[PDB]
């Protein structure tokens, strides 16, 4: 078999393939993810260079890894996929040996281990995908949101983005959370996560896409209309 | 040791060709030009036997091949890559179909597995190209008489007519205008012994001319008599003398 | 220059390369001296810290009851090698009842080491080993190389500022070769011999490693102040 | 699992003061068939071992090849081949020992019961035993098949336990076996009369005797023999 | 061999008798049939001696290594069923086994998970396994109650081993017990069935028709 | 058909002691009604104040025996030199012998010594390697005529102090090293009596602090 | 050793693009334009051949549109032989799927596997990429009428109209000018053809340079007919929208 | 390009080299060895305020008598800290008793050089593993990615390792207690690390031959801090 190491060491200490793959992190469309007092929202950017699309069919960037986690991401979007499968496939396997669904940190520390895998094995490069990925523990309440990366590197977060222009979106929630007391409801998670994505995205019409996933696996997609809602009721406040 | 080239030698360059590909079929270009001639009731495939040396016997290295009973082959290239594939192309009639079905291989789907060994030398791990275009020419039973080109990269033509190699170029603009969907086997061959003339150098005879034809069944080569279904097969390699008989009516 | 990328790739002067710089890995190693009597045979180690708060690094490693060996260059290959070796002791044990000559002990380690000089994606060894033991032709002392290359000898040293312990060995020879019956003075031969590669630096009580095999002495290691009685 | 076809019977032995003796008729039994008459079962290895084979004789020709590759193997980069570094009855032995146990747990033994005689390097007498179970032991007299069962008791009388060994002389072992082996003809219907003797001294060192026969036997005493009972005539 | 383990208010009970026997010949009477995984988990020894000792010596591993990755306690459902999935990969080559896995978690409670070398797995409030199991059965089935005292549910199940004791030809020799609270397991020590019979014999008037 | 068990007969006695521990075998060894070696040792010493048998099926019980030993040396290379305690040997030799569970070493192995504290410990296996400590255990072909005796005379089983009449039990006062000998003793020659396969000799090991010590003694050899 | 020699076809530039993705898809911007509409009453597949000859036996040829099974098929973009290693695949998955559950394949999991395929070859193996664009026209009862395109990265998305090969960047807004949500199948065919005949290299639009299919519930009652053109019908539709 | 496994004319391995200077580029991580036990800290380093800092795991539990802190790329170490753990419970089944510390860091050190064209490249982490056994007491130990472990008295590691081991040059005597050693490694930390030491940027963690391994909680830690402090300003 092909036995190439690909991802090595370099004199100044650095992986360069890693590295790389944090680029194409980079290019991918923005990803950002606001956990309330009992929600977590997880927000997506959509080029608009595409259209004539077909967005009934069109792969969605937010995806279920269980009826109680959630995973979007930033980057090669054939790579996610990948990530998306087997992250699928152990949360069913864990179910069925443990006889409990996963936890949200498991479940990250899982695709962690893939990702990190694939740092230092023969014959392949690593993935060009960063993750969000946001649920409730069962039987839990609190919300969760981590993150990973190429590297394998994975930590919690009370809001974090990921993706283009995502340091100009951190920037913005670095100032606008707050920790002490976070979004209380679910309209002011879903706000917070609008005005932080109207930092970059261009357009507020179907360039924006928001997922709320609540406590007990009671996860929803807004629709269009919804989030244009918010959209215009953040502007109408801007003009001031 | 072990086989460690398990990497493709064959990649897409920046301006999206695949070095290898254009290389092999600029090996084609400088090989030996070959045709093939279809008509209403049968094809015809011609290439001109250079040998290289006159001590040797040309006899024994022939360019044109039985594939099937009703299946023949020519080539333009290199020679030992086109034996190897004829090899190939026979097992690969029997394993893939014939032990399957009961029945030879009709001319499309012999020619596709042909394609598929080429391509996957296109792809594979520590390979080269086949550096041949081959012309197969053929029958069966729903589809008619046929006649394909198979190029190094894998990809595959039907043609009414066609030639390949050193003078592809000139002999294909003399097919184009001498055929027409009205000829017949002997028009076909006399249109090939023409066409094969003009890229010709040195000798112009049956013993420097290997020549086949895809035609009607031929229970004299049959090899026995008693089951009426089984009426023999449709190819058949023309003889020095045969070919001398047309050249004399030329 | 060109030639030295890989183990498998010889130089127009017919030199392979990574073969010696894997040589040059054990000239960096702390000093180990070895030599022999006809009863005895002995090992003696100077060990190396990384700093003051570290502990000092191990030279000296048992193979069986009646063989050891004693390394310099990297650790971990030392490790590998000698539990290479401890496995054919251990396999001539249990399938002959027989000891392991010393001799054909150097045969297996020059064996390994050469297969990883002559095939692809591999390295060499980058490690020099002293093997000591008393078999059924009396006392032995080897020096392995990982360019393959073992000899059998009455005296040596591997390792940083080994030409001076080698020298006086040189010297000492027809003295210490006499040592018999007695092996406190074999060891005070070894580590007189060990003190002639020293700089700056003198032996102390956790500094000095020093091992014996023999006639009536199974191969054990001294440690601590186990070995403040020859400092 | 196989089963035996051509086969070897009793092989005996026994230590003595300052070595051991071991015997061995030369007969291949194919069954009730006496098949093959000039089977030599005694396989010596080097001056100092002789290893006595009974049971399957393809196996017994295969485990003489084994020895034969052992000396050669013991021979190579070894300068004190046929000094120091010689091969010793023990090593030869516990080699054995090894294939016989290792060839018995992958379920296909070599189908042989084998006295391993010899004198180390020490002077030590060594007489051990091993089968295709691969079961090991040793005792002052030893041996296979029938002679465990007619050898052993007789050769026991001469040397019944250790302390009894300095106190008996090559002469009296060697009139010792040769009588069990007559024993043995007089009663096993697959042996035969001609056999071979072989002593390790460690002085004298291995004496190998061929084509030795059975003698002195009494049959006279058949002639008076009568039917079965009741007959007179 | 007969062992039991039922549910109630304080948690569990498990009781065990101490005998081996290799046919008619009483190998032991000092046997632990009770395996001690980790200080909250316990299992039964029934079936095949070295097969119990042996994997659940390796659950009480596996059950290590899971709290040591999760930083949480291993469920009691997902203890047994670890145990449960690996005889079933050994299915048909001969594993001899009857456990009572037995815990007691804050999600689950006190629970107990009856595991066989057939690959059963089940859940349950009262189980008796062994050549002595249909003894102790009737003295459990007829005085459980739910709301048992510690004292009351120790003794339940000490005098239905001796129930099974006494007749089973291949359970006796002495009684042990454990009480399986949520802190962990307490051991409630070893009981010589010989003392024990005249003991209960003569205190709760049982056993008239032996002489004593 | 091929059977690659075979019995050799014998029969092996452990003790444990307060601060000693022994343990006996005879040293006969037989196939059938024959006799192979009157002196073949069954009990080994194998390091770090540990003894061992594997009564039984002698090919297996040497393997075994074998292997342990060389496991001991391996706990040395691999563990700076540590001293393999009694316990963890027992668990060692579980897996030794469970790694061979569908093709049993056909043995019942015993091993003694002292614990972690000084006091004295024997070990008790079956073939496929369930294990457990005891204070007294005989193994092999006169294992049921030992153990009652041991019973009986060790333990005081069934003994009841004279006069309370079967009220108090005889007290379990500790035996010395002399007297556990004088039982080990009268335990083979009883053997010997009424066991055709036990006879010849008997070897004892006895393990105190101070290491392994050996004794012999001649058994009926008929 | 042989490490020397190798390309390594599965790296990263220090852009973060896969240097033979890029390349791939560079030689697939020199194939032959296909174009693929959906209507609300079926889906046009149209493709251009790429510089025939008058020799080509055309009625039996096919180097662009592939039947996987009755309900879906592929209009390629690229090297040929490429595409039916992949179509191959394709046919047995859809068949593999239909024997598991009894039910033809929902067409993005056929589009999904396949992708899937690409994929693996751009991040492990060290082999090139497939030199292959498709796009998937098909239908199920879930989603209906569905249109795909998947390109060597392994990556794919759905589309309303959408063209691949030559010229995309001309195609593609000439579909996003005339192109409206209530179309028909017989106006979709009319816009993919006049498409076709402003983009492309040759100089007229001609029968014999073309392949041409549509997958229409236009046949008898609830079901659907997969109709690849022969050479004489693609010269009549041509006559019909007034090209020639 | 060139070999994984290759020598540099000095005799060095080139990959194991380049990784001691990715374990310079990460987060600091300090190890204290006392007679009353063994103390380990680590910079935990968060890339922005809206990182939850507990979430950063660098101290680690193998088993109840050994402890781990990293320093690197801490991704590559959660297969070592795997095996790591796998060999303590493995030990554990067959030898019915706790396994050496030496024995331990042997079994981790085993894989760093099982590296070539096994993994492809050497792991790029640094390790501190502390523990206790009953042969040789409480211990400290240092591995690397070359496969080689020091034993320590106190050891650092990380981008301010070698002006923190300077530091602990001086300030290591045989005589520490428990208490000492915990200041002495909230006291080099801040020393180093960039931003201002804290409850939420820097963690702590012992070992006792009584309790176990144990990760010190934040209000444990934030007290240490303040006792720190005052006895700086004390003189
Ligand atoms: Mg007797």
């Amino acid at each position: 078999g092909y036995d190439r190491a690909l991802s090595i060491f370099s004199p100044d200490g650095h992986i360069f393939q890693v590295e790389y793959a944090l680029e194409a992190v980079k290019r991918g469309t923005c990803a950002v993810g606001v956990k309330g007092k009992n929600c977590v929202v997880l927000g997506c950017e959509r080029r608009s260079t595409l259209k004539l699309q077909d967005t009934r069919i069109t792969p969605s960037k937010v995806s279920k890894i269980d009826s109680h986690v959630v995973l979007s991401f930033s980057g090669l979007n054939a790579d996610s996929r990948i990530l998306i499968e087997k992250a699928r496939v152990e949360a069913q396997s864990h179910r069925l040996t443990l006889e409990d669904p996963v936890t949200v940190e498991y479940l990250t520390r899982y695709v962690a281990g893939v990702q990190q895998r694939y740092t230092q094995s023969g014959g392949v490069r690593p993935f060009g995908v960063s993750t969000l990925i946001a649920g409730f523990d069962p039987r839990d309440d609190e919300p969760k949101l981590y993150q990973t990366e190429p590297s394998g590197i994975y930590s919690s977060w009370s809001a974090q983005t990921i993706g283009r222009n995502s340091k100009t979106v951190r920037e913005f929630l670095e100032k606008n959370y707050d920790r002490k007391e976070p979004p209380a409801t679910v309209e002011e998670c879903v706000k917070l996560t609008v005005r932080s994505l109207l930092e970059v995205v261009q357009t507020g019409a179907k360039n924006i896409e928001i997922t709320v996933v609540k406590p007990d696996s009671d996860i929803v997609a807004l629709s269009s209309e919804e989030i244009n809602q918010y959209v215009t009721q953040i502007e109408q406040e801007k003009q001031e | 040791m072990t086989d460690r080239y398990s990497f493709s030698l064959t990649t897409f360059s920046p301006s999206g060709k695949l070095g290898q590909i254009d290389y092999a079929l600029t090996a084609v270009k400088q090989g030996v030009t070959s045709l093939g001639i279809k008509a209403t009731n049968g094809v015809v495939i011609a290439t001109e036997k250079k040998s290289s040396s006159p001590l040797a016997m040309s006899e024994t290295l022939s360019k044109v091949s039985l594939l099937t009973p009703d299946i023949g082959a020519v080539y333009s290239g290199m020679g030992p890559d086109y034996r190897v594939l004829v090899d190939k192309s026979r097992k690969v009639a029997h394993t893939s179909y014939k032990r399957i079905y009961g029945e030879y291989p009709p001319t499309k789907l012999l020619v596709s597995e042909v394609a598929k060994i080429m391509q996957e030398a296109t792809q594979s791990g520590g390979v080269r190209p086949f550096g041949v275009s081959l012309l197969i020419a053929g029958h069966d039973e729903f589809n008619g008489f046929s006649l394909y080109q198979v190029d190094p990269s894998g990809s595959y033509f039907p043609w009414k007519a066609t030639a390949i190699g050193k003078g592809s170029v000139a002999a294909k603009t003399f097919l184009e205008k001498r055929w027409n969907d009205e000829l017949e086997l002997e028009d076909a061959i006399h249109i090939a012994l023409l066409t094969l003339k003009e890229s010709v150098e040195g000798e112009f005879n049956g013993d420097t001319i290997e020549l086949a034809i895809i035609g009607d069944e031929n229970p004299d080569l049959l090899g026995y008599t008693g089951i009426p279904t089984d009426k023999g097969p449709r190819f058949r390699k023309l003889t020095s003398q045969e070919i001398n008989d047309r050249l004399e009516a030329l | 220059n060109n030639y030295d990328g890989d183990t498998v790739t010889f130089s127009p002067t017919g030199r392979l390369f990574q073969v010696e710089y894997a040589l040059e890995a054990i000239k960096q190693g702390s000093v180990t001296v070895g030599l022999r009597s006809n009863t005895h045979a002995v090992l003696v180690a100077l060990k190396r810290n990384a700093d003051e708060l570290s502990s000092y690094q191990k030279k000296i490693i048992k193979c069986d009851e009646h063989m050891g060996l004693s390394l310099a260059g990297l650790a971990p290959d030392a490790r590998v090698l000698s539990n290479y070796l401890r496995q054919q002791c251990n396999y001539s044990s249990l399938v002959f009842n027989r000891k392991l000559a010393v001799e054909r002990a150097g045969h297996l380690l020059c064996d390994k080491a050469q297969k990883n000089t002559q095939s692809y994606g591999g390295r060499p060894y980058g490690v020099g080993l002293l093997i000591i033991g008393y078999d059924k032709s009396g006392a032995h002392l080897l020096e392995f190389q990982p360019s393959g290359n073992v000899t059998e000898l009455y005296g040596t040293a591997i390792g940083a500022r080994s030409q001076g312990a080698k020298t006086y060995l040189e010297r000492t020879l027809d003295t210490f070769i006499k040592i018999d019956g007695n092996p406190d003075e074999l060891i005070k031969a070894g580590v007189e011999a060990i003190s002639q590669s020293l700089r700056d630096e003198s032996l102390t009580v956790d500094n000095l490693s020093i091992a014996i095999v023999g006639k009536d002495t199974p191969f054990t290691i001294y440690d601590g102040e186990a070995v403040a009685k020859y400092i | 699992t196989q089963q035996p076809i051509v086969t070897g019977t009793s092989v005996i032995s026994m230590k003595y003061d300052n070595g051991v003796i071991i015997a061995a008729d030369n007969l291949g039994s194919y069954g009730s068939l006496l098949r093959f008459n000039g089977v030599e079962r005694l396989i010596p290895v080097g001056d100092n071992t002789v290893v006595g084979i009974s049971g399957d004789i393809s196996d017994m020709q295969h485990i003489e090849r084994l020895l034969k590759d052992l000396v050669t193997e013991n021979a190579y980069d070894n300068p004190l081949a046929d000094a120091e570094e010689a091969l010793e009855p023990s090593y030869i032995f516990e080699y054995l020992a090894t294939v016989m146990y290792q060839r018995r747990s992958k379920m296909n033994p070599l189908w042989n019961a084998i006295i391993v005689a010899g004198v180390q390097s020490n002077g030590d007498q060594f007489l051990r035993y091993v089968n295709l179970l691969g079961v090991t032991y040793s005792s002052p007299t030893l041996a296979t098949g029938f002679g465990a069962h007619m050898a052993n008791p007789l050769l026991r009388k001469v040397v019944d336990r250790e302390s009894d060994i300095p106190k008996t002389t090559v002469q009296v072992a060697e009139e010792a076996i040769v009588n069990a082996m007559r024993v043995l003809y007089y009663r096993d219907a697959r042996s035969s009369r001609n056999f071979s003797l072989a002593i390790i001294d460690k002085n004298t060192g291995l004496t190998f005797k061929k084509n030795l026969q059975v003698e002195n036997m009494k049959w006279d005493f058949a002639k008076d023999i009568k039917g079965y009972g009741t007959q007179k005539i | 061999t007969t062992t039991l383990a039922f549910r109630f208010q304080g948690g569990i009970i498990v009781a065990v008798d101490s005998r081996a026997t290799a046919g008619n010949w009483v190998a032991s009477q000092t046997v632990k049939k009770v395996i001690e995984i980790n200080p909250f988990l316990l299992g039964t020894m029934a079936g095949g001696a070295a097969d119990f000792q042996f994997w659940e010596t390796w659950l009480g591993s596996q059950c290590r290594l899971h709290e040591l990755r999760e930083k949480e306690r291993i469920s009691v459902a997902a203890a047994s069923k670890i145990l449960s999935n690996l005889v079933y990969q050994y299915k048909g080559a001969g594993l001899s086994m009857g456990t009572m896995i037995c815990g007691y978690t804050r999600k689950e409670g006190p629970t107990i998970y009856y595991v066989d070398s057939d690959g059963t797995r089940l859940k349950g409030d009262i189980f008796c396994v062994g050549s002595g199991q249909t003894f102790a059965y009737g003295v459990l089935d007829s005085n459980y109650k739910w709301d048992l005292s510690v004292e009351d549910a120790l003794y339940l199940g000490k005098r239905s081993i001796l129930a099974a004791a006494h007749r089973d030809a291949y359970s006796g020799g002495s009684v042990n017990l454990y009480h399986v609270t949520e802190d962990g397991w307490i051991y409630h020590g070893n009981h010589d069935v010989g003392e024990l019979f005249w003991k209960v014999k003569e205190e709760e008037g049982s056993f008239n028709n032996v002489i004593g | 058909q091929f059977n690659p068990y075979g019995d050799n007969g014998g029969t092996i006695l452990g003790i444990a002691g307060e601060d000693f521990a022994v343990l006996a075998g005879d040293t006969r060894n037989i196939t059938d009604y024959s006799i192979n070696s009157r002196y073949e040792p069954k009990v080994f010493d194998c390091g770090d104040n540990i003894v061992m048998s594997a009564n039984g099926f002698a090919a297996d019980g040497d393997a075994l025996v074998k292997r342990f030993k060389n496991s001991v040396k391996w706990y040395h290379f691999d563990h700076n030199d540590k001293k393999l305690s009694i316990n963890s040997a027992a668990r060692n030799i579980q897996h030794l012998l469970y790694g061979k569970r569908f093709f049993p070493y056909y043995v019942h192995t015993i091993i003694a010594g002292l614990d972690e504290d000084g006091k004295g410990a024997v070990y008790s296996f079956d073939p496929v390697g369930s294990y457990e400590r005891e204070q007294c255990r005989a193994g092999g072909a006169a294992a049921s005529l030992i153990m009652p005796f041991l019973d009986n005379q060790v333990n005081f089983k069934n003994q009841y102090e004279p006069g309370t009449n079967g009220k108090v039990k005889k007290p379990l006062k500790y035996l010395s090293v002399e007297e556990v000998i004088k039982l080990v003793r009268d335990s083979f020659t009883s053997a010997t009596e009424r066991h055709i396969q036990v006879g010849d000799g008997l070897e004892i090991l006895i393990v105190t602090k101070d290491g392994v010590r050996k004794e012999f003694y001649e058994l009926k050899r008929d | 050793g042989s490490r020397r020699y190798d390309s390594r076809t599965t790296i990263f530039s220090p852009e973060g693009r896969l240097y033979q993705v890029e390349y791939a898809l560079e030689s697939i911007s020199h194939a032959g334009t296909a174009i693929g509409i959906m209507a609300s009453d079926g889906i046009v597949l149209a493709a251009e051949r790429k510089v025939t000859s008058t020799l080509l036996e055309q009625d039996t040829s096919t180097e662009k549109l592939y039947k996987l099974n009755d309900k879906i098929a592929v209009a390629v973009a690229g090297l040929t032989a490429d595409a039916e290693i992949l179509i191959n695949t394709a046919r047995i998955h859809a068949q593999n799927y239909l024997k598991t559950y009894n039910e033809d394949i929902p067409v993005e999991i056929l589009v999904r596997r396949l992708s899937d395929i690409k994929q693996g070859y751009t991040q492990h193996g060290g082999l090139r990429p497939f030199g292959v664009s498709f796009i998937y026209a098909g239908y199920d009862d879930r989603y209906g009428y569905q249109l795909y395109t998947s390109n060597p990265s392994g990556n794919y998305t759905g589309w309303k109209a959408i063209s691949v090969g030559a010229n995309t960047s001309a195609a593609q807004t000439l579909l996003q000018m005339d192109y409206k949500d209530d179309m028909k199948v017989d106006d979709a065919i009319e816009l993919a053809l006049k498409t076709l005949s402003k983009t492309t290299d040759s100089s007229a639009l001609t029968y014999d340079r073309l392949e041409f299919a549509t997958i229409r519930k236009g046949a008898n009652d609830g079901e659907v007919y997969q109709k690849i053109f022969k050479p004489q019908e693609i010269k009549d539709i041509l006559v019909k929208t007034g090209i020639t | 390009d060139r070999g994984v496994s290759t020598f540099s004319p000095e005799g060095r391995l080139f990959q194991v080299e380049y990784s001691l200077e990715a374990i310079k580029l990460g987060s600091t991580a300090i190890g204290i060895a006392t007679k009353e036990g063994v103390v380990l800290g680590v910079e935990k380093r968060a890339t922005s305020p809206l990182l939850e800092s507990d979430s950063i795991e660098k101290i680690v539990e193998i088993d109840r008598h050994i402890g781990c802190a990293m320093s690197g790329l801490t991704a590559d170490a959660r297969s070592m800290i795997e095996h790591a753990r796998t060999a303590a419970v493995t030990h554990n089944l067959y030898y019915d008793e706790d396994i050496n510390v030496e024995s331990l860091t042997q079994s981790v050190c085993d894989l760093a050089l099982r590296f070539g064209e096994l993994m492809s490249r050497p792991f790029g982490v640094a390790l501190l593993i502390a523990g206790h056994d009953a042969d040789d007491g409480y211990q400290l130990f240092h591995a690397e990615p070359s496969g080689t472990f020091y034993r320590y008295n106190a050891k650092a590691i990380g981008s301010g390792s070698e002006g923190a081991q300077a530091e602990l040059l001086n300030e290591w005597h045989s005589s520490l207690t428990l208490k000492e050693a915990e200041l002495l490694v909230l006291k080099i930390l801040k020393q180093v690390m960039e931003e201002k030491l804290d409850e939420n940027n820097a963690q702590l963690s012992c070992i006792t031959k009584q309790d176990g391994f144990k990760i010190y909680d934040n209000e444990k830690t934030a007290e240490l801090i303040k006792e720190l402090k005052e006895k700086e300003a004390a003189e």
